[PDB]
RNA sequence: GUAAGAGCCUAGCAUGUAGAACUGGUUACCU
C-alpha cells in the first residue's frame, strides 16, 4: 500500500432521460446550471432544462450526426460540429445559426473552445485538426501531422495551448502560434479517443483501451499509469475534487481518484426497455458547474444523471 | 475496380488555405464575404464570467430541483344479444406512456403503420 | 510556395560600386528561373553606365548552392558553380526532370524553413573544407564588364536611329562559334557542361603541381629560392608539423636546403602543403625534387 | 472542400458508418491480433444490413461475439436511420410539401419493406400465440350463422354442374373482367402474355376451360406465390397482389357463379350495401328520406333522441380466422368450393428479398374476395343487430321487403335501431330513443364508466366543416348519450373478430337542444334540418339542398344539406399530385386527358354537392392553374402571363387540348 | 492574441481585395555589411547603405502566374520512438478465436465465383426459426366439429 | 476589347463576338468545342450590359 | 498454431542460435588485442569502428541465403489431384472455396450428405 | 454508331533573361 487514496462518495443513478432518436454522441452544460445541450445521430440538439429533466427546446440544422456541442462561456453562442463535416456556431439570442466554419474534409468528430481568445480548434477524420477565428470563420492553422483520423481536442490559455490525441495512437502537444507540433506521446498502443485536463493541477489524462495514462503539461512527462479499465474508452472527465470518470463502449464507467488513481467504484448501468445488450455504449459525459451531477450520454439514445451517495463511509479498499 | 470502398480518407494540409493560403489565391466564394464581423460578449444579466464565478451552483441547484419536484407532485329492448359487455375493466391501458428503444415496436410506428397502410 | 523574404543575397560585383544604393522590391514579380516559383525581385543600378540587374533566383534556391541571386557564383569566391564542386565533392545531385524537381524544392524549402535561416543547409560542411586550386584563381577585383548594358539589335542591322541616345552598347557581340557562347541558366546553376566553368578547371589543372617522388623511399627536398635573410632555427619550427624529421643539410651558397623525412608519405605531404603557397618571412620558398 | 447537400447524403453516411467500424474493429482486436480481416468484417456488415432489410435471420455459424454484437448495433443504427427517414419522408408526401419524384419511389419501396416486416412479425405471433377467437366465441358466431340460415330457408350452393345452361355466360363475363385490366397499357412482359393468351384460349375453347375450372375446384388445394405492391395514394398504401393466370381465370369464374347464385338465393339481406340498382349518391339519397320517412322522427316533446353512428369494422380483413371462415363457407356452399377458398388464402406473399404465408388473414386481392368479405360482414351484421332485429329489418322470406322499409308502422317502433346500413366495411345505424330508454343507457355508461370531472365533452369530435350554428351542441345529456350508443355498439363484438373505434368514428345526437344531425356515407357528407325545428325561413332557391317529401302526407318536412367530405377533396387533390408527377406528363394531351378524367369523375359523382362547398371549388381553381402552369412550363413560356388560353380550351377536334374548366377564368 | 489576429487580417485580406484600394510609400533605409572585405569591392568601405521602395502596384493587373500546380506530399517529420510496454503473450487458442470467416452473401458475386450449395445456404437462422404450433388450435377444432 | 481578349485567350477561335456583342460561332461545332465554349452568367452579364450602353 | 509473429520468429532464433558453432582462435585473438574495451557496456566508445574481413562477410551472406531458403519454403504446396468433383470456374474461386471448407466445412456436413444422397432427409 | 481517348499531323503562345577567368624560374665539392 504505497498511497492512501482520499475517499470519494459513491455514485449513484437518480436520473434517466429519454426522447433522442439516435445516439446521444455529445453533451455540454452551459455556465450557469440552467440547461444542458446534447447533440446525436438525429441530427438535433436537444436543450435539457437541468433541474426538472425536461426537454426545453430541439435544434435542427444538422445533415448529419452530430458529434461534438461546446456553450461558449465568454460569448453567447453555442457551437457544435458534425460528420455533415461542418462547424456551426448557434447564436442563442435568436436559436438561428449564424456562422458555417467551412474547410474540414470529412466528418468533424470534436471541438474545443479556447478559454480566452475566441478561438475554434476542431478535430476530423482527414487526420487534421483546424483553429478558427470566430469572428472571421477563417482557418488560422491546420495542425497536420497525424496519420490515422483525429479522435479529441482540448485547450488552454496556459502552455501547451492545444493538446489533441488520435486514432493512430498517439498525442500530439502543438504550438497554437507556430502550428508545428512540440511534443509526440507515443505510449498508448491502441487510439487516444479521450483526453482531459485537471482544473487544478497542470496535469493531464488520456485514455485508450489498453490503459488511461497521466501526464505534466510542459513536455508530457509520465507521471502515473491509472489500468483494470479495458475496454474502449470514449471519454473522460475530471471534477475538481479529484474525481475521474472513465467510461466506455461496453456501457461500463469506473470511478478513478486522480492523484493516486485508485478505482473506487464500477457502474455498468441497465440499458432502455426497448433496447439491445449489444446497445449498452457511453459516448458523452460531463460534471455540471456545480461538480455533484453527473451528465452521461449512451448509446441506447439516453441520458443518465448521477449523485453522490449521502450514506457515507461504507467503503475503504 | 471501378465500385470500391475507401479504406483511407484525404489528409488535409494541401489545399486553399493550407500552408500558404493556396499561395494566396484571390479567389473567394460568396460565403466568405464580411458577414457578422462584430462578436456579441455575454452581459451582465446574460450570464457574464464576473456573475458566474462568485455563485454557490450546489444550493441553487437543490433549490431549483426541490422546486421541480414539488410541481411534478402537485400536478399528479335488446337484451338479447349474443355478447354482453365485452370491454368490461379496459381503461385504455397506457401504452402511449411506454418508451421502447425499437423502431419497429415504437408506439409511434405502430401508429405510423395503422395510419398509412390503408 | 510563395517565397517573400527581405533583402537579397548578393555579391559585390553586381551590388555596385557605389556604396548608396536605390533598390524597388517587387513582391511577387517574377518567377524563378529555376524553382518557377515567384519570388521577391529586387531591381537596382550598380553604377553609372550599367544595365539595371535584378535578382534572377529565389532565396530557397541561393540557399541551396551557396550562390549570388543573378551572377549565380559563390558569394564567398566569385566562380562558377562547377569548380566549386570541381573542388569539392558532388553530393548534392538537385533533380532535373519536372515532378522530381518540384517535389524536391518543396522538401528542402520545409528543411529550410524548419531551421535558422543563416547557413547553406548542405553545403556546409563540405564549405569547412577548402582553398583548393579555386583560391588560386578566385578572382581578386570586381569584374564590372558583367554589369554592362546588351549589344544594341537596331546597330547589328546598321539602323539605329537613337544614335548617341541609345543606352545599349555599340560595339561587336561575340562570334557564335564559340564554346563561350552558349551558356544556359540551368547549365550554369546545376554546374552541368559549363565552358566558362571547363576553362577555369582547364586552367587549374595546368597550374603548377607537386610531382612524385619518381625513385622509390626518396624523401629528399630540393629547396631553390631559399635565401640568406632566414634561418634554420625557424625552418624547423614549421617542419616539425609533419613527422620524425630526420637530417637537413644546408647549402647557403646556392640558397639550396635540403630535406629529409622518416617516410615518404610525410614528404608527399610536406610537397601538398608548400609547393608555390608557402611564403615564411614574406619571402617565397621554392621546394622541388632532386 | 465539397459539401454534403442533398445528391451525397446516404453515400456520407455509408462512407461514415463504414469508418466507424474500422475505428472500432482497430481498437477491439487485442494485442496479438494479425491486423488483417478488417474488410471481411465490413462485408459481413452489408450482408447483416441485407438480412435486415430482407427480414432474413442473420447468423453466421462462428463468428467472434464482440465482432458479432457489434455488427448488431451498427446494424441497428443504420435500421433506426432508415426508418426515421421513412417516417419524415411520408409526412413530407402526405402533407403535400415539396418531395422529389425518386423520393416517392424511394419511400414507397421503403413502407412496403416495413409492412412486410410487420405483417411477418404478425403471422409469427398469430402462430404462436394460438387463436385469439376463443372457441367459446367462434362457436357462439357459428351458431348465430346456423339459425340465421335455417331462419331464411336458404338452400345451399351446389357444386358448378356438369350441365349448368348458364355457365359460358359466366365464362364470358369472367374473360371481360380479366381482359379489362390489360386494355390501358401496351408494355406486357411474359406473365401478363401468357395470361392473355389463356385468355384467349379459352375464348376459343370454353368447354376444356370449363373442365379446367371444375377440376381445379375439385381438386387443387396448393397454390403458387402472389407478389404484392403498392398503390401509392399519398395519404395511404394500398395492398396490390399478383395471382397467377390459370389460378385467377378459376377465381374469376368461381367469383362471378358464387355472386349469382348468392343472389338468386337472396343470401345478402338488402343493407349489404354496394348493390347493383343503387349508386352510391342514390345510396345517400335513400338514407336521407328512409329517415324523413320514419313515424314522428323529428318530434321531441316527450323527450327522444335521434342518434346517428358511422365507424367501420377496424382489422375486419387482417383478422378473419381461416379455419372459421372454412366453417362458414361449408355452411354455404359445397364443400370442396369452400375447401378451395379457405384454401386459397392461404399462400406465400412474395416482394423483392421477402416471403411470408398467409396463415389468418385473407388476401384482398383475389377476385371472390368480395364474396368473402360480404359475407362475413353479414355473419357480423348479424353479431351487432342481433337476430330478430335482423329478421325483422329483411322480412319473412316470403314476402321480403327492400332496403329501408318494415312490414308495419308496429315494427318500425319496435326497437330503438331503425335504419342500418353496411357499405363494405362501414357502419351506419339510425336510433330512435325514448327518454326511458335513453337514460337507462346513459345509467349503464355511467356506471361502467364513470365522469366525475364531465371530461365527455373534451374527446368527442365534432365536425369542423359546417359553420358554428350548423354543427353538434355539446350538451351533457347528448354527449353522454353519443358515448353511450357507442359504448353498446362496441360491446357486442369480440375485440378478436373486429373492433370499433372512438377516434375514427363520428356520433351525433338531435334532441330538444340539437336542431340538427349530421352524418357522413359515400364520399359527400350531409345534415338534415326539419321545418318543424328550428329554420324560421322556409326556403327553396339552392341547388346544393335536398326538400326531401314525406311520403303520407306527400309534403316537404326536412332539408338535406350537402357538402364533400375532406377526405375526397383530398382524394382529389392527390389524384392531381399523382397526374403531375408520372413521366410521360411532358405529353401534353396525356396531362389533360387524365385531368378530364379526373375531374368529371369527381362532378358526376359529387353533381350538387360540388357548389354548396367553396373549399373544393377553391381547389379546383387551384389544382386547374396546377396544370396550365405545366403545360406553359412545358412550353417553358415565362412566368408573365397573357398566354392565351385559347389554346387550353378550344376542343380536341380543332387541334385543342380539349381542356374542361371547373373555375373562373376569362378571355 | 496578437499573433494570431495578424494571420487573421493576411487571411481576410482576401475577402475583400479592392475596397480602398492600397497604398505603399514606407521608403526605408537599412545598413548592410557585405562580409566580403579586403577592399576593392564598395571602393574602399566596411558598408553600404541601401534605400527600398516597394514598387508600386498596378491596380488593373490580374494574377500573374499558375498556382493550381499539385504535387505529391512530402516526407513527415522523423518517427518518434514508440515507447510501448514488452507486449503480452499471445496464444494459439486466442489467435484462433479471433479468426473471421469470409463472407457468403446471399446478393452480391463481386468477382463472379461458383460456390457449393452447402456453402451458399448456410443461412441457419432459417433453419432454426423453429415454426412451434400452439395448443389452442385444438380446442378451437375440436369446438367447432362437435 | 475585354470580352474578345478573353475569347482569344481560351482559345475559342471559333466564336465572334460581333460590334453590337451579339456573341455566335463561326462554324458548327463538335461536342469539345461546345462544352469548352459555354459561359457563365459573369461573361453574359457583362457582354449584356455592354449591349445596352452601346445602344 | 502460429499465436504471434515474434513466437515465429523466436523459435527460428533458436534453430539459428543453435546451428552456428564459434572459433575461439579470432575470439582470444581480438581479446587480447582489446584487452580492457573487449566486455564494453552500453556507453563504452566502439560504436563505429569495427571493419570485418571478407571472410567475415561471406560467412555472414551464406548464413542469410541459407535463411531465405528455409523461409522460402514455407508454405509447402499440396498437391493436386484431379479425380475430386471440381467446384470451381477460375483459379482464385478454388482457393476461395477452400477457405470456405476450412471455415464452414465443420457445419455444413448435413447438406453436403442430403447434396450426395439426392436432396434427401 | 458517338465526339473522346489514344495516336499522328501541322501548328504558335509566352520571353526582352543570368553569363563570357586572360601572364612568371639557378647548380654545385673529397677518393
Ligand atoms: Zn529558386
Ligand atoms: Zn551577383
Ligand atoms: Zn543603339
Amino acid at each position: 500500500t504505497m498511497p492512501k487514496p482520499q475517499w470519494h462518495p459513491p455514485w449513484k443513478l437518480y436520473r434517466v432521460i429519454s426522447g433522442h432518436l439516435g445516439w446521444v454522441r455529445c453533451i455540454a452544460v452551459e455556465p450557469g446550471n440552467q440547461w444542458f445541450v446534447t447533440g446525436s445521430a438525429d441530427r438535433t440538439i436537444k436543450i435539457w432544462d437541468l433541474a426538472s429533466g425536461k426537454l426545453k427546446l430541439s435544434l435542427t440544422g444538422h445533415i448529419s450526426t452530430v458529434r461534438g456541442v461546446i456553450v461558449s462561456t465568454r460569448s453567447p453562442y453555442l457551437f457544435s460540429c458534425g460528420e455533415d463535416k461542418q462547424v456551426k456556431c448557434w447564436d442563442l439570442e435568436y436559436n438561428k445559426v449564424i456562422r458555417h466554419y467551412h474547410g474540414h474534409l470529412s466528418a468533424v468528430y470534436g471541438l474545443d473552445l479556447h478559454p480566452t481568445i475566441d478561438v475554434l480548434v476542431t478535430c476530423s477524420r482527414d487526420s487534421t485538426a483546424r483553429i478558427w477565428d470566430v469572428r472571421t470563420k477563417a482557418s488560422v492553422h491546420t495542425l497536420s501531422g497525424h496519420t490515422n483520423a483525429v479522435a479529441t481536442v482540448r485547450c488552454q490559455a496556459a502552455e501547451p495551448q492545444i493538446i489533441t490525441g488520435s486514432h493512430d495512437t498517439t498525442i500530439r502537444l502543438w504550438d497554437l502560434v507556430a502550428g508545428k507540433t512540440r511534443v509526440t506521446l507515443t505510449n498508448h498502443k491502441k487510439s487516444v479517443r479521450a483526453v482531459v485536463l485537471h482544473p487544478r493541477h497542470y496535469t493531464f489524462a488520456s485514455g485508450s483501451p489498453d490503459n488511461i495514462k497521466q501526464w505534466k503539461f510542459p513536455d508530457g512527462s509520465f507521471i502515473q499509469n491509472l489500468s483494470g479499465h479495458n475496454a474502449i474508452i470514449n471519454t473522460l472527465t475530471v471534477n475538481s475534487d479529484g474525481v475521474l470518470v472513465s467510461g466506455a463502449d461496453n456501457g461500463t464507467m469506473h470511478l478513478w481518484d486522480w492523484r493516486t488513481g485508485y478505482n473506487f467504484q464500477r457502474v455498468h448501468a441497465a440499458v432502455q426497455p426497448g433496447s439491445l445488450d449489444s446497445e449498452s455504449g457511453i459516448f458523452a459525459c460531463a460534471f455540471d458547474q456545480s461538480e455533484s451531477r453527473l451528465l452521461t450520454a449512451e448509446a441506447d439514445k439516453t441520458i443518465k444523471v448521477y449523485r453522490e451517495d449521502d450514506t457515507a463511509t461504507e467503503e475503504t479498499h | 475496380t471501378a465500385a470500391r470502398p475507401t479504406f483511407e480518407p484525404a489528409r488535409g494540409g494541401r489545399g486553399k488555405g493550407e500552408g500558404d493560403l493556396s499561395q494566396l489565391s484571390k479567389q473567394y466564394s460568396s460565403r466568405d464575404l464580411p458577414s457578422h464581423t462584430k462578436i456579441k460578449y455575454r452581459q451582465t444579466t446574460q450570464d457574464a464570467p464576473e456573475e458566474v464565478r462568485n455563485r454557490d451552483f450546489r444550493r441553487e441547484l437543490e433549490e431549483r430541483e426541490r422546486a421541480a419536484a414539488r410541481e411534478k407532485n402537485r400536478d399528479r329492448w335488446d337484451d338479447d344479444v349474443v355478447f354482453k359487455n365485452c370491454a368490461k375493466g379496459v381503461d385504455d391501458q397506457k401504452k402511449d406512456k411506454r418508451f421502447v428503444n425499437d423502431t419497429l415496436r415504437s408506439e409511434f410506428h405502430k401508429k405510423f403503420m395503422e395510419k398509412y397502410i390503408k | 510556395n510563395w517565397e517573400d523574404a527581405d533583402f537579397p543575397i548578393l555579391c559585390q560585383t553586381c551590388l555596385g560600386e557605389n556604396p548608396y544604393i536605390r533598390m524597388t522590391k517587387e513582391k511577387y514579380g517574377k518567377e524563378c528561373k529555376i524553382c518557377a516559383r515567384p519570388f521577391t525581385v529586387f531591381r537596382w543600378c550598380p553604377g553609372v553606365r550599367m544595365r539595371f540587374k535584378k535578382t534572377e533566383v529565389c532565396q530557397t534556391c541561393s540557399k541551396l548552392k551557396n550562390v549570388c541571386q543573378t551572377c549565380l557564383l559563390d558569394l564567398e569566391y566569385g566562380l562558377p558553380i562547377q569548380v566549386r564542386d570541381a573542388g569539392l565533392s558532388f553530393k548534392d545531385d538537385m533533380p532535373k526532370s519536372d515532378v522530381n524537381k518540384e517535389y524536391y524544392t518543396q522538401n528542402m524549402e520545409r528543411e529550410i524553413s524548419n531551421s535558422d535561416g543563416t547557413r547553406p543547409v548542405g553545403m556546409l560542411g563540405k564549405a569547412t573544407s577548402t582553398s583548393d586550386m579555386l583560391l588560386k584563381l578566385a578572382r581578386t577585383t570586381p569584374y564590372y564588364k558583367r554589369n554592362r548594358p546588351h549589344i544594341c539589335s537596331f546597330w547589328v542591322k546598321g539602323e539605329c536611329k537613337r544614335g548617341e541616345e541609345c543606352p545599349y552598347r555599340h560595339e561587336k557581340p561575340t562570334d557564335p562559334d564559340d564554346p563561350l557562347a552558349d551558356q544556359n541558366i540551368k547549365d550554369r546553376y546545376y554546374g552541368i557542361n559549363d565552358p566558362v566553368a571547363d576553362k577555369l578547371l582547364k586552367r587549374a589543372s595546368t597550374m603548377p603541381r607537386l610531382d612524385p617522388p619518381e625513385d622509390k623511399t626518396i624523401t629528399t627536398l630540393y629547396v631553390g629560392g631559399l635565401g640568406d635573410t632566414i634561418t634554420e632555427t625557424d625552418l624547423r619550427n614549421h617542419f616539425y608539423q609533419f613527422g620524425e624529421i630526420r637530417t637537413i643539410t644546408v647549402v647557403q651558397r646556392q640558397q639550396c636546403a635540403f630535406i629529409q623525412f622518416a617516410t615518404r608519405q610525410a614528404a608527399e605531404v610536406a610537397a601538398e602543403k608548400s609547393f608555390n603557397k608557402l611564403i615564411v618571412n614574406g619571402r617565397r620558398l621554392n621546394v622541388k625534387w632532386g | 472542400a465539397k459539401t454534403v447537400t442533398k445528391q451525397r447524403v446516404e453515400s456520407h453516411f455509408d462512407l461514415e458508418l463504414r469508418a466507424a467500424v474500422m475505428h472500432d474493429i482497430l481498437d477491439m482486436m487485442p494485442e496479438g491480433i494479425k491486423q488483417n480481416k478488417a474488410r471481411t468484417i465490413l462485408q459481413h456488415l452489408s450482408e447483416a444490413w441485407r438480412c435486415w432489410k430482407a427480414n432474413i435471420p442473420w447468423k453466421v455459424p462462428g463468428l467472434p461475439t464482440p465482432i458479432e454484437n457489434m455488427i448488431l448495433r451498427y446494424v441497428k443504427a443504420k435500421a433506426d436511420w432508415w426508418t426515421n427517414t421513412a417516417h419524415y419522408n411520408r409526412e413530407r408526401i402526405r402533407r403535400g410539401a415539396t418531395v422529389d419524384k425518386t423520393v416517392c419511389k424511394k419511400n414507397l419501396g421503403r413502407l412496403t419493406r416495413l409492412y412486410l416486416k410487420a405483417e411477418q412479425e404478425r403471422q409469427h405471433n398469430y402462430l404462436k400465440d394460438g387463436p385469439y377467437i376463443t372457441a367459446e366465441e367462434a362457436v357462439a358466431v357459428y351458431t348465430t350463422t346456423v339459425h340465421w340460415l335455417e331462419s331464411r330457408r336458404f338452400s345451399p350452393i351446389p357444386f358448378p354442374p356438369l350441365s349448368y345452361k348458364h355457365d359460358t355466360k359466366l365464362l364470358i363475363l369472367a374473360l371481360e373482367r380479366l381482359k379489362e385490366a390489360y386494355s390501358v397499357k401496351s408494355r406486357l412482359n411474359q406473365s401478363q402474355r401468357e395470361e392473355l393468351g389463356l385468355i384467349e384460349q379459352a375464348y376459343d375453347n370454353p368447354h376444356e376451360a370449363l373442365s379446367r375450372i371444375k377440376r381445379h375446384l375439385l381438386t387443387q388445394r396448393a397454390f403458387k406465390e402472389v407478389g404484392i405492391e403498392f398503390m401509392d395514394l399519398y395519404s395511404h398504401l394500398v395492398p396490390v397482389y399478383d395471382v397467377e393466370p390459370l389460378e385467377k381465370i378459376t377465381d374469376a369464374y368461381l367469383d362471378q357463379y358464387l355472386w349469382y347464385e348468392a343472389d338468386k338465393r337472396r343470401l345478402f339481406p338488402p343493407w349489404i350495401k354496394p348493390a347493383d340498382t343503387e349508386p352510391p349518391p342514390l345510396l345517400v339519397y335513400k338514407w336521407c328520406q328512409g329517415i324523413n320517412n320514419l313515424q314522428d322522427v323529428w318530434e321531441t316533446s316527450e323527450g327522444e333522441c335521434n342518434v346517428m353512428l358511422e365507424s367501420r369494422f377496424e382489422k375486419m380483413y387482417e383478422k378473419i380466422d381461416l379455419t372459421l371462415l372454412n366453417r362458414l363457407l361449408r355452411l354455404i356452399v359445397d364443400h370442396n368450393i369452400a375447401d378451395y377458398m379457405t384454401a386459397k388464402n392461404n399462400v406465400v406473399i412474395n416482394y423483392k428479398d421477402m416471403n411470408h404465408t398467409n396463415s389468418y388473414g385473407i388476401i384482398r386481392g383475389l377476385q371472390f374476395a368480395s364474396f368473402i368479405v360480404q359475407y362475413y360482414g353479414l355473419v357480423m351484421d348479424l353479431l351487432v343487430l342481433g337476430l330478430h332485429r335482423a329478421s325483422e329489418m329483411a322480412g319473412p322470406p316470403q314476402m321480403p321487403n327492400d332496403f329501408l322499409s318494415f312490414q308495419d308502422i308496429a315494427t318500425e317502433a319496435a326497437h330503438p335501431i331503425r335504419l342500418f346500413c353496411r357499405y363494405i366495411d362501414r357502419i351506419h345505424i339510425f336510433f330512435r330513443f325514448t327518454a326511458d330508454e335513453a337514460r337507462d343507457l346513459i345509467q349503464r355508461y355511467l356506471t361502467e364508466h364513470p365522469d366525475p370531472n364531465n371530461e365527455n365533452i373534451v374527446g368527442y369530435n365534432n365536425k369542423k366543416c359546417w359553420p358554428r350554428d350548423a354543427r353538434m351542441r355539446l350538451m351533457k345529456h347528448d354527449v353522454n348519450l353519443g358515448r353511450a350508443v357507442f359504448w353498446d355498439i362496441k360491446n357486442r363484438l369480440p375485440r378478436s373478430v373486429t373492433t370499433v373505434q372512438w377516434e375514427n368514428s363520428f356520433v351525433s345526437v338531435y334532441s330538444k337542444d340539437n336542431p340538427n344531425l349530421l352524418f357522413n356515407m359515400c364520399g359527400f357528407e350531409c345534415r338534415i334540418l326539419p321545418k318543424c325545428r328550428t329554420s324560421y325561413e322556409e326556403f327553396t332557391h339552392k341547388d346544393g339542398v335536398w326538400n326531401l317529401q314525406n311520403e303520407v302526407t306527400k309534403e316537404r318536412t326536412a332539408q338535406c344539406f350537402l357538402r364533400v367530405d375532406d377526405e375526397s377533396m383530398q382524394r382529389f387533390h392527390n389524384r392531381v399530385r399523382q397526374i403531375l408527377m408520372a413521366s410521360g406528363s411532358t405529353t401534353f394531351t396525356k396531362i389533360v386527358n387524365k385531368w378530364n378524367t379526373a375531374l368529371i369523375g369527381l362532378m358526376t359523382y359529387f353533381r350538387e354537392a360540388v357548389v354548396n362547398t367553396q373549399e373544393l371549388l377553391d381547389l379546383l381553381v387551384k389544382c386547374e392553374n396546377k396544370i396550365q402552369t405545366r403545360i406553359k412550363i412545358g412550353l417553358n413560356s415565362k412566368m408573365p402571363s397573357r398566354f392565351p388560353p385559347v389554346v387550353f380550351y378550344t376542343p380536341k377536334e380543332l387541334g385543342g387540348l380539349g381542356m374542361l374548366s371547373m373555375g373562373h377564368v376569362l378571355i | 492574441r496578437v499573433a494570431l489576429e495578424k494571420s487573421v487580417s493576411q487571411k481576410v485580406a482576401a475577402a475583400m481585395p479592392v475596397r480602398a484600394a492600397d497604398k505603399l510609400a514606407p521608403a526605408q533605409y537599412i545598413r548592410y555589411t557585405p562580409s566580403q572585405q579586403g577592399v576593392a569591392f564598395n571602393s574602399g568601405a566596411k558598408q553600404r547603405v541601401i534605400r527600398m521602395v516597394e514598387m508600386q502596384k498596378d491596380p488593373m493587373e490580374p494574377p500573374r502566374f499558375k498556382i493550381n500546380k499539385k504535387i505529391p506530399r512530402g516526407p513527415p517529420s522523423p518517427p518518434a520512438p514508440v515507447m510501448h510496454s514488452p507486449s503480452r503473450k499471445m496464444t494459439v487458442k486466442e489467435q484462433q478465436e479471433w479468426k473471421i470467416p469470409p463472407c457468403i452473401s446471399n446478393w452480391k458475386n463481386a468477382k463472379g465465383y461458383t460456390i457449393p450449395l452447402d456453402k451458399r445456404l448456410a443461412a441457419d437462422g432459417r433453419g432454426l426459426q423453429t415454426v412451434h404450433i400452439n395448443e389452442n388450435f385444438a380446442k378451437l377444432a375440436e369446438a367447432l366439429y362437435i | 476589347n475585354m470580352l474578345n481578349l478573353l475569347i482569344h485567350r481560351k482559345n475559342l477561335n471559333y466564336l465572334h463576338l460581333d460590334y453590337n456583342f451579339n456573341l455566335k460561332p463561326v462554324k458548327t461545332l463538335t461536342t469539345k468545342e461546345r462544352k469548352k465554349s459555354r459561359f457563365g452568367n459573369a461573361f453574359h452579364l457583362c457582354r449584356e450590359v455592354l449591349r445596352l450602353t452601346k445602344l | 498454431g502460429f499465436s504471434d509473429y515474434a513466437a515465429a520468429q523466436l523459435r527460428q532464433y533458436h534453430r539459428l542460435t543453435k546451428q552456428i558453432k564459434p572459433d575461439m582462435e579470432t575470439y582470444e585473438r581480438l581479446r587480447e588485442k582489446h584487452g580492457e574495451e573487449f566486455f564494453p557496456t552500453s556507453n563504452s566508445l566502439l560504436h563505429g569502428t569495427h571493419v570485418p574481413s571478407t571472410e567475415e562477410i561471406d560467412r555472414m551472406v551464406i548464413d542469410l541465403e541459407k535463411q531465405i531458403e528455409k523461409r522460402d519454403k514455407y508454405s509447402r504446396r499440396r498437391p493436386y489431384n484431379d479425380d475430386a468433383d471440381i467446384d470451381y470456374i477460375n483459379e482464385r474461386n478454388a482457393k476461395f472455396n477452400k477457405k470456405a471448407e476450412r471455415f464452414y466445412g465443420k457445419y455444413t456436413a448435413e447438406i453436403k450428405q442430403n447434396l450426395e444422397r439426392g436432396t434427401a432427409v
